[PDB]
């Protein structure tokens, strides 16, 4: 096999999308959706950052939903002329599961990076037993399907060392 | 008496853009609320390019700027610009001559406007190298802010995943 053997998680993309699910008062059983930033060009993949897109879906019906596609291609511009290493590698969206129509909302995604895009579902709600992210990437079986990734949370220095500040009155505490 | 709140993302966000930005000077923006006349919320912030200026009032990109402020509305971030940040790669958290000018420029926009300096190289684990700043209205001609970090609950669930065995 060639394929991704896991995924590390930046723990600024999990607050992120938490940011994200939170200041669009997103209200169940809806979801927030987003672009992930990072590195996908080993077996491991890094996903180090993230923006939020405008999405819509139908309660009524799992085939209709819409995608800003000039909203990605206008963001990601914006990226890039910040930082070229944290590349287009996928989406995410709060789940907290699969949905039906995200092998389809992955094929367009397809269109924007150059890897087989990465689906990272963080559980905003965090009601899971352990970490709250699930990674997948689409393989084929003669079907479509997920392949689930394992994760990890990891951190560069400058993260590791905000963090640990972030947590410092809980950990005294505890 | 005065405070500055910062944010789980904003305070990230901002070491993370220091630390790639190394060996040059960065800057972003800063947005928020005004609480009130001692309390600003930074709740996030965003990068502005490298400019061939260096950091000045020059590289504040209006175009970029509206552009990312729009596209920042459109997914429910409407927030203030409450002031600026920029990087001290290895000299410490202060105001240049010209950061005084770029901060006046910035105040005559918004009176309440604050300048956040962050050194990331100095920052280290235990120690976080960062100061925020307003202009005084033989004097000096600025003072520091005290700092403090803001994060719901949710939040501190969140960053525990990092370690989360300890
Ligand atoms: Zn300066």
């Amino acid at each position: 096999s060639l394929q991704h053997e896991k995924v590390t998680i930046a723990p600024l993309v999990l607050l992120s999308a938490l940011d994200h699910y939170e200041r669009t008062q997103t209200k169940e059983n809806k979801r927030c959706v987003g672009v992930i930033l990072g590195d996908a060009n080993s077996s491991t993949i890094r996903v180090t950052n993230s923006f939020a897109l405008p999405f819509e879906e139908d309660e009524k019906n799992s085939d209709v939903w819409f995608l800003d596609h000039n909203y990605i291609e206008n963001m990601n511009e914006m990226c890039k002329k910040i930082n070229a290493k944290e590349k287009l590698i996928g989406w995410y969206h709060s789940g907290p599961k699969l949905r039906a129509s995200d092998l389809k909302i992955n094929e367009l995604f397809k269109k924007y990076t150059q890897n087989n895009p990465l689906l990272l579902i963080v559980d905003v709600k965090q009601q899971g037993v352990g970490l709250p992210t699930d990674a997948y990437v689409a393989i084929e079986q003669t079907e479509k399907t997920f392949l689930h990734l394992p994760c990890t949370i990891e951190a560069e220095e400058a993260e590791e060392i905000g963090v640990e500040h972030l947590l410092r009155d809980v950990l005294e505490v505890l | 008496k005065e405070t500055v709140y910062i944010s789980s993302i904003a305070l990230l966000k901002m070491l993370k853009h220091g630390r790639a930005g190394v060996p040059m000077e960065v800057m972003g923006l800063m947005l928020g609320e005004f609480v009130d006349d001692y309390t600003v919320n930074v709740v996030d912030v965003f990068a502005m390019p490298q400019s061939g200026t260096g950091v000045s009032v020059e590289a504040v990109d209006d175009v970029f700027q509206a552009k990312m402020m729009d596209m920042l509305k459109q997914t429910g971030r409407d927030q203030m610009v409450v002031g600026w940040y920029h990087s001290h790669p290895g000299f410490g958290c202060w105001l240049s001559s010209v950061d005084v000018n770029t901060q006046k420029s910035f105040e005559q926009l918004n009176s309440r406007a604050v300048a956040v300096v962050v050194d990331p190289i100095q920052s280290v684990k235990g120690k976080v190298v960062i100061d925020a700043f307003r202009l005084i209205d033989l004097n000096r001609h600025y003072y520091s802010l005290n700092i403090d970090y803001h994060k719901t609950a949710k939040e501190t669930k969140m960053l525990m995943n990092l370690h989360k065995e300890q």
